[PDB]
RNA sequence: CCUCCGAACGGUAAGAGCCUAGCAUGUAGAA
């Protein structure tokens, strides 16, 4: 890929008689000023601030857990959204079955970003004369922070006029990789949603988790058995992999999802949903009115505004 | 200079009133930030402001030799040398204990042996628990009459060698001090 | 019992005969004796870096006729 | 005709700038070039404590019409000091 | 049995560059 109008005289010699040297990344040539203010010490101790030019401590990291790196993974992440790897649990007909509608799903995976926990509250009511047919209305989502295994949503419970006729069918949260189980923090999670929120039933809440798998997203249907969601409701060890957990606390559910039923989507009416880039607000004492709007973009312009200010 | 001495002092024993703290905790002092920043252009009105805001007394703690605030005021106090009566206000404070206790080190430095005694011997009577860093950095609960036992009785205070006092008994037997009556 | 020079370059130069287990309190404390300084006011350094007193001797690698700078506080 | 050395009221903005990187190109003026400036001397320290070093130095006081003496603060003074923060607390 | 344990120096990079010091003085003539 040169240009041969650019060889030069001995570099024509070099190429008619052998070959040439390449050159490796490990090869390394280690052989416009920016101050920079660093809390150091004198030579006597003295705990001073100075103000620096040499760049010789300045090599910036960035890798995996910036803003600007997790924004440009998430760029293209609509066209990650291709190969839905659905997981077909072994749910032989518990309770309502989960019918869930493809556009909203599709719409909520391409909108959440791969760095923190991103979830919301799937509920809706079932359709006429469902028996084994639950009802995956829309998910509502308020603003919230999240971890890299557990979403932190605010405390209050969603409640608005287009929600009377749909009942809470469970919460959604997508993980940032694959994993065969329940973790513990989507274990405590429902147990809160069961303690707390009253239309967080037993056999009538779910788990839509729609991890992050290699290439494409992965939405596993799950449940929380009796014994096992007072365990997660119990459970003080957040962490993620507490101590006291089972795997009768979690079981799989067998459900599909389909583009007949155009689902809704519960968006924020005073802020966005995905309120992770500005972490003085996901609190225990949340009341928000939710409104009938599409989730805003998990690091859109509104999302995270605050890195704009520079 | 932000650290001379004031040109209208006297020569307390004889010396600089700053000499009487040690010198190379003298320099230490000067090249702190306390005093650089909190203790610049300080008079006898704002070493009192100072001094309401001490949190624990103590000298110098830490492997290199770092002063407390408490004793950069001391020096400060020492610079600027404040007339003897605006320390008897200082020492009859009863409400800000650390106030007291600064204005009891500065009339120990300065005060003669007289002095000392009478205005120091009534404090043996406060018994308020007091911070005290040590030399590693750490805090004790002392007491006042505690600290003042120290500046009674001790060579070192606060890691300062204080101005050696007569012995009691020399200036009782000189009927210059009444016996020490107590509480009990 | 390793031998430790501990010299102060004005002069104070001293020979001190202390353990490996010494931590530098102790060896200040002997420095102490053999210069009529108080033990808690004298700075044992390696040009700039300031010896800490419950740091044992074998940890600074102090070995057996490692010369020390006598400083003072 | 200099005036008494006056404490500052106002606290010094050393750690304002930590982790603020300045890019320093040739047109960049004093004012805005890493460290700390004497707006008042037009001058640049880059240390916290040798710019406290300056602010309390002769020539920086002497810029401001100061002098190196302190007022001698009288009795009534301190003691309405002392009555001043009675009543603030 | 043996007890005499020494020291200092020969160990400064040369620059640039800005700030504050110690210093350390400053008491004499005159119209």
């Amino acid at each position: 890929n040169v240009n041969v109008a650019s060889l030069t005289q001995s570099e024509i010699r070099d190429i008619i008689l052998g070959m040439e040297i390449s050159a490796p990344s490990q090869q390394r040539q280690q052989i416009q000023l920016t101050a920079t203010q660093t809390r150091t010490v004198n030579k006597h101790g003295d705990e001073i601030i100075t103000s620096t030019t040499s760049n010789y401590e300045t090599q910036t990291f960035s890798s995996k857990t910036e803003w600007r790196v997790r924004a440009i993974s998430a760029a293209n992440l609509h066209l990650r959204t291709n190969h839905i790897y659905v997981s077909s649990d072994d749910i032989k007909e518990t309770g309502y079955t989960y019918i869930l509608p493809k556009n909203v799903l599709k719409k909520f995976i391409c909108i959440s970003d791969l760095r923190a926990q991103i979830a919301g509250y799937l509920y809706g009511v079932s359709p006429p004369d469902n028996p084994q047919v639950k009802e995956i209305r829309c998910i509502v989502m308020v603003p919230q922070w999240g971890t890299h295994q557990t979403v932190h949503l605010p405390g209050q419970l969603p409640q608005h006029e287009y929600l009377k006729e749909m009942e809470p069918l469970g919460w959604i949260h997508t993980q940032p990789n694959e994993s065969p189980q329940l973790s513990p923090q989507d274990v405590t999670t429902h147990a809160k949603i069961m303690a707390d929120n009253p239309s967080w039933d037993g056999e009538k809440t779910i788990i839509i988790t729609c991890s992050f798998t290699p290439g494409s997203c992965t939405l596993t249907a799950y449940k929380l058995t009796p014994s096992g969601y007072e365990w997660g409701r119990q459970n003080t060890d957040k962490g993620n992999n507490p101590k006291g957990y089972l795997p009768s606390h979690y079981e799989r559910v067998q459900m599909l999802l389909s583009d007949r039923f155009l689902g809704f989507f519960m968006v924020p009416a005073q802020s966005s949903w995905n309120y992770n880039f500005m972490g003085v607000r996901h609190d225990p004492n949340m009341k928000y009115e939710l409104q009938l709007a599409n989730p805003k973009e998990f690091y859109h312009e509104v999302h995270r505004p605050s890195h704009f200010l520079n | 200079m932000a650290n001379r001495t004031v040109k209208d002092a006297h020569s307390i024993h004889g010396t600089n009133p700053q000499y009487l703290v040690e010198k190379i905790i003298r320099t230490r002092i000067y090249e702190s930030k306390y005093w650089k920043e909190e203790c610049f252009g300080l008079t006898a009105e704002l070493v009192v402001d100072k001094a309401m805001e001490l949190r624990f007394v103590g000298g110098v703690y830490g492997g290199n030799i770092k002063p407390t605030p408490f004793l950069c005021l001391t020096l400060k106090m020492l610079q600027i040398q404040p007339e003897k009566d605006i320390i008897v206000e200082f020492i009859k404070n009863e409400d800000f204990k650390y106030v007291r206790m600064l204005g009891a080190l500065y009339m120990r430095l300065t005060g003669t042996a007289i002095d000392c005694y009478k205005y120091l011997e009534p404090l043996y009577n406060d018994y308020r628990k007091i911070k005290s860093q040590n030399r590693n950095g750490e805090f004790e609960l002392m007491h006042v009459d505690e600290f003042i036992d120290e500046l009674l009785h001790s060579e070192r205070v606060c890691d300062i060698i204080l101005p050696r006092l007569q012995k009691r008994y020399v200036l009782e037997e000189a009927e210059q001090l009444e016996p020490r009556v107590s509480a009990l | 019992m390793i031998e430790v020079v501990c010299n102060d370059r004005l002069g104070k130069k001293v020979r001190v005969k202390c353990n490996t287990d010494d931590t530098i309190g102790d060896l200040k404390k002997l420095i102490a004796a053999q210069t009529g300084t108080r033990w808690n006011k004298i700075v044992l350094k390696k040009w700039y870096t300031i010896f800490k007193d419950h740091v044992s001797l074998g940890d600074y690698e102090i070995h057996d006729g490692m010369n020390l700078e006598l400083y003072y506080q | 005709k200099r005036e008494l050395l006056r404490h500052r009221d106002y606290k010094v903005d050393l750690e304002s700038k930590l982790g603020k990187t300045i890019v320093i190109t040739k047109t960049t003026p004093q004012s805005e070039m890493g460290g700390y400036y004497c707006n008042v001397c037009d001058c640049v320290v880059k240390d916290s404590i040798n710019f406290l070093d300056h602010i309390n130095g002769k020539k920086h006081q002497r810029n401001l019409g100061m002098s190196m003496r302190v007022e001698r603060s009288t009795l009534d003074q301190v003691k309405k000091r002392f009555e001043v923060n009675k009543k603030k607390m």
